[PDB]
RNA sequence: UGGAGAGUUUGAUCCUGGCUCAGGGUGAACGCUGGCGGCGUGCCUAAGACAUGCAAGUCGUGCGGGCCGCGGGGUUUUACUCCGUGGUCAGCGGCGGACGGGUGAGUAACGCGUGGGUGACCUACCCGGAAGAGGGGGACAACCCGGGGAAACUCGGGCUAAUCCCCCAUGUGGACCCGCCCCUUGGGGUGUGUCCAAAGGGCUUUGCCCGCUUCCGGAUGGGCCCGCGUCCCAUCAGCUAGUUGGUGGGGUAAUGGCCCACCAAGGCGACGACGGGUAGCCGGUCUGAGAGGAUGGCCGGCCACAGGGGCACUGAGACACGGGCCCCACUCCUACGGGAGGCAGCAGUUAGGAAUCUUCCGCAAUGGGCGCAAGCCUGACGGAGCGACGCCGCUUGGAGGAAGAAGCCCUUCGGGGUGUAAACUCCUGAACCCGGGACGAAACCCCCGACGAGGGGACUGACGGUACCGGGGUAAUAGCGCCGGCCAACUCCGUGCCAGCAGCCGCGGUAAUACGGAGGGCGCGAGCGUUACCCGGAUUCACUGGGCGUAAAGGG
């Protein structure tokens, strides 16, 4: 499941900060703002020179705590878009950003995406209609994203489709913040994602 | 305890003892025919035959023989008897044998 | 259709000693609870029978002899008991031990006198006894026309009425009023019957004390009311064999016998740990016990079990908590005198057998697949009393005895199976001499095993008398490695008890720092092959006081043999004495055979230490040898003919008479 | 669209080289934990034995009866108890029990795989074409009577029916011997001779329906034959008498030493015969960059076997898994004279083992046998149950929230860690509740038509009141491995070459990041570890892709 525990904890080790929080991680406090170093006993320590090896898993998790993911699952979404034609590096990505319970996160819906899930997971989302609420949902081509309707008026749901009127939408997503709609325009793209990983070191995590 | 499939072996029994005789015949009668032919009975030997050859194809007609088995029999018996004919004998009366 | 109303269920055991009857009074109590004929082998544990509409649940074989533990498991699990006596033996000196152990655990009994035909045969001399030996209350419930050989019939106090017996064959009976005479006998005893029920009902007294009869319905409430309290214990009679005094022990039974409700519920534990009663509920959490696992060529795997609490049903799936397992009761069913009920569940209270369930051996717990998974109470604890030497000739019969207690464990875990920690050997646990003896039968038949059957061995101790001071030299000088290694000691003996004491008593330190570290593995290594025989030379004190060393020739070994070396003759010219192992004792034995029982323990080299009372007996403490103690429980149980028990631990060492110790140079 | 290496011989180096590790996989087991669902899968050992129950039958539209319930009563009354139809019991006859289901013992072999040959053959039922169905006789059960038996059943008289059997006819036409013609291994013609057909039921009754007989053709399923491919051991080198070939017989549906008689000396073998060990073969499966290496469980094909072994019978087909005979071994009954049996069918029992399930529900669906149909049988199949055995999805909460409680650990005693973690604050609401609730099922059949097309009508759910849907709804399960190097992640205390660790190098002999605990950390998460076994790494058997002066290796 889900991991689940010590979230502004992962945000610091990989010493890149995460918004694993969403809200609280902006404030002057992501923890890693606070005490920015690995935790445990040690953490504030010189460290020793990390190892080729070191680096590529520290990558590996980088990647998968952002999107928090089953180790599993990671892997899978790995070894599919290794087979599939295309660069890896980007399709990895690709379908990482596919999941629903992440297109929720962007969309808005969502200050975290550990809540997005549980969002996602008590059905408060739908796709083109009927509601799913399988996190691991994979979003086409042409979708919408909306918000149910026994959910439309429920506290949560406001205030985060309230910060939106205004800020702007990933260029690969389309939001209407009043029907609570969004379409999943097309394939999310190599730079729209500012994200602190590197790929092709993730990929040569698994080459060993 | 049981299974009336025995009416399968019941009837066995009787069809297996039926052709069984057809069967027996059918040889004995093959023989005391290809016997005469040899021993010179020209046209009293074909007579035989000529009877051998019926009952052979009769049995055809049930499960005893059958396709060539008569056939095969035939084209032995009426070739063995032609071929002991000749042993100075002229094919008399009209047998099976033609012409 | 409800058929099971609990206040109808006998769950009884026919226990008693040897001779008796209870086997014969069984084979008969079933052929009168079911003879049937209407217009239309103790095969198994606990068998069932209906008696004027009430379900009885008997586990015949106690037996008594030697060993009992089957007799007082099947108590547990059942209500009540019939202790048969053989109203014979008069000057019966075993009548006892069956019943002294039967309140030891908390059960209601009435008692059976049996061979009333046989010579001898007297009823009173046994209630002459039964309150002589034991001590209950019994009640005389009937009398007999005509005493041993002239046995018609009975007559029943309680009830007044007149039986009598055309035959032994069991068939020309009859209820014919009392036989002109007797009569007159009868009154004083059937208001003895109506005064003692009196401490029981205020009701049947008071109406007594008035001129009123009391109802032949509360007059048996008063006697069942206590009887079922364990206070008293009616007594009946009749010939098991001629069929006479059984049908109307049969009525005995279930008018005073106790039902699976009228007793105290049982206690158990959940898995937090707390007590908790486990009331006989058909709809409460099921919980209930198995004991008896047995091999059936038509179904298998059987397993004999009591319902304390919930219901056990045709095809569901329990759980052995006791051994973590999910068995699957996949049939039930009920043994009958004569043929294998199929029923369709076992609701608290009753007892049958579960076809399947593989874990479940003895006395495990299954709960429902779900309930509190909680392991109720059982913990009994009849140990042994005679063991034995079995050596499994060549190293082949050694694997025949491996796989010979490995099935024979299970089957039968009321004994001990533990190798001798000091040679080899292998001691059978018994609960007596006939325990050991047919184990002997088994294991060396149905098992084909032969191996050795002697006796056990003794754990002696080298040591010696006098204190002694010799050399511990060594060096090896050739030309290198050299081994230079000399020391000189101080063993002198201490008191029998003291164990291993080292002297490190060097003056400037002649003998190296490093070096006497590894010279006190040679002196207490080396004690190990005595000096006599070759046992553990203990008992001794060291004293490293001298001894020298070299610059390069010397080891942190070669310092090893020169303290071995030291120690391996300052015991061989001290005089090595033999000592051995003295175990404690204590035979709660009747005053009555305490004269041949204190004097045995003398002609068998030990000294007795005293006798302080206990109970109706006495105990002995003293000392045995134990190589003069084998096969004891056959000696005691001698001398006092079965009322003797004893326990046993160790104490010291002590030397061997001089004369046991010229002996032991085998 | 595809290739990562490292640790260990030395004081140090380079090379050769072996060992060892990281990856993946499994019908799995074992350990410590363990909540939900879906789809799979579950005796790998004793091809050891097995209690119980069920797994194969069905047609009255083939025939005669026995028994039971209806008509009308045969005659003038019950009489020689007849008739027409609907239940039944067994007997006749008809198909089907040769399919379906199980298993891997055997088998190194035309067994299998693949591609072909049948001038060397077979094929019930199913399609299309041609011609027929004419007379006659005849038995055996059933049944009645009588006899033997403990039982299983069995024997003897005497009836009797039929699509059972038999004779004569007609032979479209086919089968044979001979001759001729075309052809070319026995394939088609054609003349003389000879030989062979057959059955009757139901109705709405000179017309249909189901059957029958002969012949030709199709379709499906096969038998036999052949080229090639099909493991280890030369410390198995020689093997062979029905052996190799021939002639003539027998035998078969059919070729052939497949058998027999008599001739002739031949057939096979380092291109590995013969012998020994092992094994069911394939599609595929796992691994691998690939080449290759292992493997052959579940699903599909072929084979082989039904306690061990031999053998025929019936039949289109079997040398028959719930058929038969005999030998042997085992189980049971026995009146001891003789009888009944075969779970490698479904479920279960026991034994063995480290280990592998319910004596479940339904014929609703698909598929099969029988039947004109109605319908019947169907442990095949469609489902349910149990097991983290596997894979996939999901939950044990979300946002807030201290320059940061307590406890615990570390500390230069200033403080640091656990750590937004908790608490506490709101908000969604697994579970669980009332209510609604399937798809899978539309044909066979019935009515119109023409019992054709086409049109219309009706009966059919084991799973299942399950899935799912709407409303109501409580913060509601985490372990396990590891933390010296390979290899992510370290401090304190115990301990003192002890106790113990350990895949390799090695760690432990008073300050151990290596043993044991604790705090902390890393990995992964309803799992995590261990053990077996396979591929990889191992260009370490090298075809891709190696070597032989001294490293192992040049032959005197
Ligand atoms: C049947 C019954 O109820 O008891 C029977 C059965 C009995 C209790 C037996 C005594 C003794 O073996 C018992 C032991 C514990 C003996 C040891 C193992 O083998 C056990 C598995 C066995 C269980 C029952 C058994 C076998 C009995 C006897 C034996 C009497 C012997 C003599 C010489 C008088 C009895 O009852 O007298
Ligand atoms: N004379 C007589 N003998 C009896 C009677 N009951 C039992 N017995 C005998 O007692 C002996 C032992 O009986 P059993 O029940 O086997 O003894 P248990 O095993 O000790 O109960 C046998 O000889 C029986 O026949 C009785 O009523 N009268
Ligand atoms: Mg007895
Ligand atoms: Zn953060």
């Amino acid at each position: 499941g889900r991991y689940i525990g010590p979230v502004c904890r992962l945000c610091r080790r990989e010493g890149v900060k995460l918004y694993l929080k969403g809200e609280r991680c902006y404030s002057p406090k992501c923890a890693m703002e606070r005490r920015p170093y690995p935790p445990g006993q040690h953490g504030q320590k010189r460290a020793r020179r990390p190892s080729d090896y070191a680096v590529r898993l520290r990558e590996k998790q980088k990647l998968r705590r952002i999107y928090g993911i089953s180790e599993r699952q990671f892997r899978n979404l790995f070894e599919e878009a290794s087979k599939k034609k295309g660069v890896t590096g980007s399709v990895f990505l690709g379908l990482l950003e596919s999941r629903l319970d992440n297109v929720v996160y962007r969309l808005g819906f969502a200050v975290s995406r550990r809540q997005a899930r549980q969002l996602v997971r008590h059905g408060h989302i739908t796709v083109n209609g009927r509601r799913v609420d399988l996190p691991s949902y994979r979003v086409r081509p042409g979708d919408e994203i909306a918000v149910a309707e026994k959910s439309r008026n429920l506290e949560l749901i406001r205030q985060n489709l309230e910060a939106m009127k205004g800020r702007k939408v990933g260029p690969w997503l389309s939001l209407d913040v009043e029907g609570m709609k969004g379409k999943f325009l097309r394939l999310p793209d190599r730079e729209d994602l500012a994200l602190p990983v590197n790929e092709q070191l993730v990929i040569e995590f698994y080459s060993r | 305890r049981n299974l009336s499939a025995l009416k399968r072996h019941r009837q066995s029994l009787k069809r297996r003892l039926r052709n069984k005789a057809k069967k027996s015949a059918i040889k004995t009668l093959s023989k005391k025919a290809i016997q005469l032919a040899q021993e010179g009975k020209a046209e009293e030997a074909l007579k035989i035959m000529r009877k051998a050859e019926s009952l052979i194809d009769k049995a055809a007609k049930g499960s005893t023989l059958h396709k060539n088995a008569a056939a095969r029999r035939k084209s032995r018996l009426m070739r063995k008897v032609r071929q002991l004919l000749e042993a100075a004998g002229a094919p008399l009366i009209g047998g099976g044998l033609s012409a | 259709k409800v058929e099971y109303d609990l206040k109808r269920l006998r769950n009884i055991g026919i226990a008693a000693h040897i001779d008796a009857g209870k086997t014969t009074t069984t084979e008969r109590i079933l052929y009168y609870t079911g003879r049937i004929h209407k217009i239309g082998t103790i095969t198994a544990a606990v068998t069932t029978c209906f008696w004027k509409d009430h379900r009885i649940n008997i586990i015949d074989t106690p037996g008594h002899v030697d060993f009992t533990i089957e007799v007082e498991r099947s108590m547990r699990v059942l209500d009540g008991a019939i202790v048969v006596f053989d109203s014979s033996q008069g000057v019966e000196p075993q009548s006892e031990t069956v019943w002294r152990q039967a309140e030891k655990y908390k059960v209601p009994r009435i008692a059976f006198a049996n061979k009333m035909d046989k010579t001898g045969a007297d009823l009173w001399l046994v209630i002459r006894t039964m309150q002589e030996r034991l001590g209950a209350r019994p009640v005389v419930m009937q009398l007999p026309i005509g005493r041993e050989d002239t046995f018609s019939g009975i007559i029943d106090v309680l009830r007044m009425k007149a039986y009598t017996y055309g035959n032994d064959l069991g068939t020309d009976i009859r209820e014919i009023p009392i036989p002109e005479e007797y009569l007159d006998q009868a009154r004083e005893y059937h208001e003895k019957l109506v005064e003692v029920a009196a401490d029981f009902d205020e009701n049947i007294m008071l109406k007594y004390l008035e001129g009123e009869e009391p109802t032949e319905e509360e007059l048996v409430a008063a006697i069942r009311k206590g009887t079922i309290d364990l206070k008293i214990t009616p007594v009946f009679l009749g010939s098991a064999l001629k069929n006479k005094g059984v049908q109307l022990l049969l009525d005995a039974v279930v008018d005073y016998l106790p039902s699976p409700l009228d007793i105290p519920p049982i206690k158990g534990t959940t898995p937090e740990g707390e007590v908790v009663e486990i009331h006989p509920d058909p709809n409460g959490p099921l919980a209930a016990l198995a004991f008896k696992i047995m091999a059936d060529p038509y179904v298998g795997r059987l397993t004999f079990i009591r319902v304390y609490s919930g219901t056990l049903t045709s095809g569901s799936y329990v759980y052995n908590t006791t051994k973590g397992r999910k068995e699957r009761v996949a049939r039930l069913l009920r043994m009958h005198a004569n043929h294998r009920e199929e029923v369709e569940e076992l609701k608290a209270g009753d007892l049958g057998a579960v076809v399947g369930l593989k874990e479940t051996i003895t006395g495990d717990t299954l709960v429902g697949e779900d309930a509190p998974r909680v392991i109720l109470e059982s913990i009994e604890v009849p140990e042994p009393v005679i063991d034995v030497a079995i050596e499994p000739k060549t190293k082949a019969d050694q694997e025949k005895l491996s796989q010979a207690l490995a099935r024979l464990a299970e089957e039968d875990p009321t004994f001990r199976v533990s190798t001798h920690p000091e040679t080899g050997q292998t001691i059978i646990s018994g609960m007596g001499e006939l325990h050991l003896e047919i184990i002997v039968d088994r294991l060396k038949r149905e098992f084909k095993v032969d191996a050795n059957v002697g006796k056990p061995q003794v754990a002696y101790r080298e040591t010696i008398t006098k204190p002694v001071d010799v050399e511990g030299k060594f060096i090896r000088q050739t030309g290198g490695r050299g081994q230079y290694g000399h020391v000189k000691i101080k063993v002198e003996p201490l008191p029998r008890g003291s164990g291993f004491e080292f002297v490190n008593a060097i003056v400037g330190g002649v003998i190296p720092k490093e070096y006497i570290p590894a010279v006190q593995k040679g002196i207490e290594e080396a004690m190990q092959s005595g000096p006599l025989i070759g046992f553990p030379v203990v008992d001794i004190k060291v004293t490293l006081y001298d001894g020298s060393y070299h610059e390069v020739d010397s080891s942190e070994m070669a310092f090893k043999i020169a303290g071995s070396m030291a120690i391996k003759e300052a015991v061989q010219k001290g005089d090595p004495v033999i000592l051995e192992p003295i175990m404690r004792v204590e035979v709660t034995t009747p005053e009555e055979y305490m004269g041949d029982v204190i004097g045995d323990l003398n002609a068998r080299r030990g000294q007795i230490l005293g006798m302080e009372p206990r109970g109706n007996a006495q105990v002995i403490r003293a000392f045995v040898p134990l190589a003069e103690m084998f096969g004891y429980a056959t000696d005691l149980r001698s001398k006092t003919q079965g009322r003797g028990s004893f326990v046993m631990f160790f104490d010291h060492y002590q030397e061997v008479p001089k004369q046991v110790q010229e002996k032991l140079i085998k």
